[PDB]
RNA sequence: GAAUUUUCCGCAAUGGGCGAAAGCCUGACGGAGCAAUGCCGCGUGGAGGCAGAAGGCCCACGGGUCGUGAACUUCUUUUCCCGGAGAAGAAGCAAUGACGGUAUCCGGGGAAUAAGCAUCGGCUAACUCUGUGCCAGCAGCCGCGGUAAGACAGAGGAUGCAAGCGUUAUCCGGAAUGAUUGGGCGUAAAGCGUCUGUAGGUGGCUUUUUAAGUCCGCCGUCAAAUCCCAGGGCUCAACCCUGGACAG
């Protein structure tokens, strides 16, 4: 029971001496609004078959988003994947999802209803939709920072 | 010289009337060096700060018609 | 050379955790010994001790790593200097940075001594912001 | 009154000394220190202070249009270039 | 124009959801089609059609709504909910939920023709914000009209919203407190409308 | 980023700025008399007979202007009023003509755009 | 010149000049007039009404749509109009006003007097049929037109906004495309051909001291009015206003 939506249907064509043929590509993102996303890129001859294969690749690369709070992000994070750079900042329980055309499509599925961002560098829908995934994977919460951090011998509780 | 009265800030029918501490050689509604208190005509709002008055009047300040009457309407300026 | 000894420790620990090493040896100075003290009180490292190589005094700095994975999670993800030599940053009681919303801290040298992000707010003092650890 | 310190660069003037005041101040838009140096024409009726001496300048009565400052004390001796 | 005049149930159709511009009309849209599968609406279409649903329900303009969403953004508290606070406090909307008028466009005419009294004094303005503990009642002269009598004859049986309390005999309704999220029964997502104004 | 100490020496600041259409001291519209009303051919993708007229402005400059719509009545002594907009198909033409003002008449039997082209309301 | 107004009324109110006063002078000013120049509010109708009437547009002509839209019916009538009352801005103080047939209030006719503009290929939210047919024309950019082009011209319909709409001009934003917060220089624009070196920038480690920078607190000033927070008054709002905050 996951929600499915398309980002961009790109037209990629190569010319041979045998004519002009194309293999359509589509980016589909999945989600259940509880804090679970997954992007998928699939290439096929037709438009309907390119959306189908990208939906099967989306439910395979499943990553958990550690948001769980009052419909917002835990902290500030800046990640750069290639030429594309996206900045994700937390917001108050009244702001909408003021993020990019390829960024808002992955954030509405993550459960984050309150978020503010910017689209820097390259404005390609392929490199920016995956740059937000690398930025959401490196997200830490108050409990897992202290568990990642190796504190010395403190007083042990039962 | 310096004197006491009221300026204009509220235009049209609503004449609010400002505070005072201005010279005679200046404007009707211009520069004011110090603040005191004011009154609103069609309301029960009457301020007029008493520690600011009498402290300004001792050093050559002239009490003109409009600052008067609103002075005796309150508990200040009587045989006390 | 050594233009800033407060900047090379930041580089020596950052490159050491990326290639997962056990012990690093940095130069011995009183101000840098004060930074490694408020690093272990928060828990970013194990401990710090005194050492000597060849008539030169060095400081032992043992790092801490998490559980075993494909690439084990590091204690300090990023280490960067704010008050770089030739661009000295100074802040008051209100201009003190809130790093990661309370998760990470920023170590600053104040007039009362050497305080952190939470410690400088309780005393009501400010100063030169050295670096930020998270 | 304001007090500013500086070194004397020129002494070849009748009862007047050229004092160069160095002042370090951070930029409000940026962060780093920008050094500004302006020379003041100080008064010295006793012609005691020569070239190379670092003196402090206080505000006083204008003896001319360019001169308004006087040199009252002396913190250190000659700190100039060798002949 | 202050309040849209002309075709009312054209916007109850097309949009999918059914608001209260009149009483109750069919689910289906305009033209010969629209009863089948519609085309894929873009990401900017969901932000444009959702704000036009909130703008038409109350019978408010774009110039007046622009102020009620900006002052609510500058004010403290949850922005998404305080848009529906200053919009529900209007004298033309609190009159619909009172049972004195069958719909909202007919409730603006009721306030404009001097039929409603607020705390004893007479108010003509529909865009007037009604603060708590206020008595929204009818006038003694306009108590004998057949339109006001017919609308309040159907009200003693139906249940009115929890933030309001109507007394059927003296024809007066009091407003106790502010309306919250679970108290609103409209088919509108308040997070899609606040995202439109900040493009 | 260019280093902080070079930003005090040089200090980055923009230019004097070049205008797209020199309509004097920030004036929206400008008046002028037409000198020569001729016909010219477009660029490479288009091929038509477009009507362009050389307008002598109030400042003393003689720049070209495009006439919109079907049919006009501009002579050698017509006092016209310019707009200020490029066509990007005809080289040198950076201005447009506002019809329905002064000597420039509006387009006959046009029912669509009446705000532009300068057409009146038909009864 | 693209473009910016009544050669009006008054001292009544506030203020200025003079006078122990009265009072006089006062297009400062208080008001009115012209102009949708902008901001704000209201209005030009409300409910009910057919099995979806004429008449248009599309049509596979079996219909659909414009359309509840209209007509037809009950209903209310702000504002405009007409008539009668009538707060306050006057404190002074033979009771003193320009504005005023003022605000506002009561009543009487009757919906009766009141909407348009742009757009509809994509970004841009909204469709087809004709005519024309790279012809005439469109156009912010990519671009449309050489016979069936939703991007020309008209019509039907739809969308947006509103007495405003559209166009143009101009600054900022989008341009982390000068980036201090925010960018780069092997090949995309970019290390000067290579050294020495003055000014300038930066500078290892220890202790003491200074403490100038810096930091804490406090005292001045940072005019008022904007902006912001909370709270009041014109029926709301615009507007006006108290205190505070801020003035880095």
């Amino acid at each position: 029971g996951f929600e499915e939506n398309v980002v961009q249907v790109r037209r990629v064509t190569k010319v041979v001496k045998g004519g002009k043929h194309m293999r359509f590509r589509a980016i589909v993102v999945v989600g259940d609004k509880k804090g679970q996303v997954g992007v998928g890129v699939g290439k096929a001859k037709e438009v309907v078959s390119a959306v189908q294969k990208a939906a099967v690749d989306a439910r395979r690369n499943i990553i958990t988003v550690p948001m769980t709070k009052y419909l917002t992000f835990p902290h500030r994070n800046e990640a750069d994947y290639g030429a594309a750079r996206v900045m994700l900042r937390p917001a108050a329980p009244g702001t909408g999802v003021i993020a990019g055309g390829a960024v808002r499509t992955v954030l509405e599925m993550a459960g984050v209803e309150n978020a503010l961002g910017k689209q820097l560098g390259s404005n390609n829908a392929l490199n920016n939709a995956r740059a937000t995934i690398v930025a959401v994977q490196t997200m830490r919460q108050f409990s897992d920072v202290a568990r990642d951090r190796g504190i010395p011998m403190e007083e042990l509780w039962k | 010289m310096v004197k006491l009265r009221l300026k204009r800030c509220g235009r049209k029918q609503r004449a609010v009337y400002r505070i005072v501490a201005i010279d005679v050689r200046s404007r009707r509604e211009g520069r004011d060096l110090q603040k005191v208190g004011f009154y609103d005509p069609i309301k029960s709002q009457t301020y007029l700060n008493v520690p600011a008055i009498l402290d300004f009047l001792e050093k050559g300040a002239q009490p003109t018609e409009t600052v008067y009457d609103i002075l005796k309407r309150a508990e200040v300026f009587k045989e006390f | 050379m050594g233009k800033d000894t407060i900047a090379d420790i930041i580089t020596c620990i950052r490159n050491a955790d990326m290639n997962r090493k056990g012990t690093v040896r940095i130069v011995s100075t009183n101000i840098t010994e004060n930074i490694v003290k408020i690093l272990l009180r928060e828990g970013f490292i194990e401990n710090a001790r005194k050492h000597q190589e060849r008539n030169k005094y060095f400081l032992v700095l043992t790092l801490r790593h998490r559980r075993n994975k494909k690439g084990p999670y590091l204690n300090t993800f990023h280490l960067k200097r704010v008050s770089r030599p030739g661009l000295r940053i100074y802040s008051n009681y209100q201009r003190i940075p809130r790093i990661l919303g309370g998760m990470g801290i920023a170590i600053l040298s104040t007039s009362r001594g050497i305080m952190t992000d939470r410690e400088a707010r309780l005393e009501g003092i400010g100063g030169e912001i050295l670096c930020y650890i998270w | 009154m304001k007090t500013m310190q500086g070194r004397v660069v020129c002494a070849t003037s009748d009862k007047t000394v050229a004092v160069e005041v160095v002042r370090l101040a951070p930029h409000p838009k940026y962060k780093r220190r920008v050094r500004m140096k302006k020379k003041y024409q100080a008064h010295d009726p006793d012609n005691q202070f020569k070239v190379g001496d670092v003196v402090r300048l206080e505000k006083s009565r204008p003896i001319s249009k360019t001169k308004s400052f006087v040199a009252l004390p002396v913190i250190a001796r000659a700190a100039r270039k060798a002949e | 124009m202050s309040r849209y005049r002309g075709p009312r149930f054209k916007k109850i159709r097309r949009l999918g959801a059914l608001p209260g511009l009149t009483n109750k009309r069919p689910r289906a849209g305009s033209d010969l089609r629209n009863q089948s599968r519609s085309g894929k609406r873009s990401q900017y279409r969901i932000r444009l059609e959702e704000k036009q649903k909130l703008r038409f329900h109350y019978g408010i303009t774009e110039r007046q709504l622009l102020k009620y969403v900006r002052i609510a953004r500058k004010a403290k508290g949850s922005t998404g909910q305080v848009l529906l606070q200053l919009l529900e406090m209007r004298l033309d909307n609190i009159l619909f939920r009172l049972g004195m008028a069958p719909t909202i466009p007919g409730a603006r005419q009721l306030v404009n023709h001097r039929h409603i009294l607020v705390n004893g004094r007479i108010v003509d303005i529909p865009s007037y914000r009604c603060k708590p503990q206020d008595t929204i009642m009818a006038r003694d002269e306009q108590k004998s009209i057949a339109l006001i009598q017919n609308s309040l004859d159907l009200s003693p049986r139906e249940e009115l919203p929890k933030h309001l309390t109507l007394n059927p005999f003296p024809y007066k309704g009091l407003v106790n407190q502010i309306i919250d999220s679970k108290w609103v029964g409209l088919k509108i997502n308040e997070l899609l409308v606040v995202e439109y104004y900040s493009r | 980023m260019p280093t902080i100490k070079q930003l005090i020496r040089n200090t980055r600041q923009p230019i004097r700025n070049v205008t797209k259409s020199p309509a004097l001291r920030g004036c929206p519209q400008r008046r002028g008399t037409c000198t020569r009303v001729y016909t010219i051919t477009p660029k490479k993708p288009n091929s038509a007979l477009r009507k362009v007229a050389r307008v002598r402005l109030t400042s003393g400059f003689e720049i070209t202007a495009y006439i919109p719509g079907i049919g006009h009545n501009l002579q050698e002594h017509s006092v016209v009023l310019v707009r200020g907009g490029r066509v990007k198909d005809l080289p040198g033409v950076r201005y447009h003509i506002v019809r329905g003002t002064l000597d420039a008449v509006g387009v006959k039997d046009r029912q669509q755009g009446r705000s532009k082209y300068g057409v009146k309301k038909p009864k």
